[PDB]
């Protein structure tokens, strides 16, 4: 019997939107439909969000979510005001009943429907 | 001193582009909302001098120490419309509009030398960022209250 952290994930839940992009192109012109779903999750900070140095300073908040629902990389997660690309340090205890990912705020505005 | 701000002025009202969206250089300024296409006048390039003039004025008597120099100031365009604000600049730089608006900006303007779409590693994502190069040449000056010579008394001797 595979251990299932699922029940150990409900208490800490939070509502959040999980979107994915399925890019569409004709004659090499970019359009992006969206797929958004209300999914369960839990959020903690992932890399303490610092200020990098460049020609202009920039900063991207990091969150790392858990959920009972599967989360592929090429998906975004919005919880407060800015979606996070599910890019890094993710791991799928799918057979153990959940999965986790870090998150990168796409400083672009949130993909509502396009 | 004023040169970088001047080229910022020139790019401000060549592209008919906003105040708050042109930030200077490697100062401290947050680039929030990546799509808000910024422009920054990178002045990190070494400015090298060319000559050190010295003129003198007679009646309203002061003099004038000048220093002609040039710097490879680069322009970094950001934002979803970086490419356009690159090209549309990289091409209007040598029009009427530019050459007519840079009236009093005591600053020549050379042709755009090269471009690059070197983006920036925005942490597991790539934000549009384009550099365009062009040598800029100007000449700071200062004025000093010296004073002239009205005559010269003197004596000679011989064997």
């Amino acid at each position: 019997m595979l251990p299932n952290m699922r029940s150990a994930l409900k208490m800490f839940e939070q509502s959040v939107l999980l979107k994915s992009v399925e890019t569409i192109r004709v004659d090499f012109v970019d359009d992006i439909i969206i797929t958004a779903t209300p999914i369960r999750a839990v959020v903690q900070v992932a890399d303490k969000k610092k200020l990098n140095l460049d020609s202009l300073d920039w900063s991207k908040q990091y969150i790392w979510v858990h959920s009972g629902s599967k989360m592929e990389i090429g998906q975004f997660i919005e919880w407060h005001g800015k979606d996070f690309k599910l890019v890094a340090a993710g791991d799928d205890y799918s057979d153990y009943g959940y999965n986790a990912w870090y998150g990168e705020e796409t400083l672009k505005p949130v993909l509502v429907s396009s | 001193s004023q040169s970088i701000i001047n080229v910022a002025r020139y790019i401000r009202d060549l592209l008919d582009y906003d105040e708050n969206l042109i930030q200077f250089d490697r100062k401290n300024t947050q680039q929030s909302d990546t799509v808000t296409g910024y422009i920054v006048v990178n002045g990190s390039g070494v400015q090298n001098v060319l000559s050190h003039g010295s003129s003198y004025d007679g009646d309203a008597e002061i003099m004038e120490y000048s220093k002609s120099e040039s710097r490879l100031i680069t322009l970094e365009f950001y934002g979803s419309d970086a490419y356009e604000n690159a090209e549309l600049f990289s091409l209007l730089n040598q029009s009427q509009k530019a050459k007519e608006v840079s009236r009093g900006l005591g600053l020549t303007i050379y042709n755009v030398s090269q471009a690059t779409d070197v983006k920036q590693l925005l942490g597991y994502q790539y934000g549009n960022r384009v550099h365009v190069d062009f040598n800029i040449q100007y000449c700071p000056s200062v004025y000093v209250e010296t004073l002239r010579v009205d005559a010269s008394e003197f004596e000679i001797l011989v064997d």
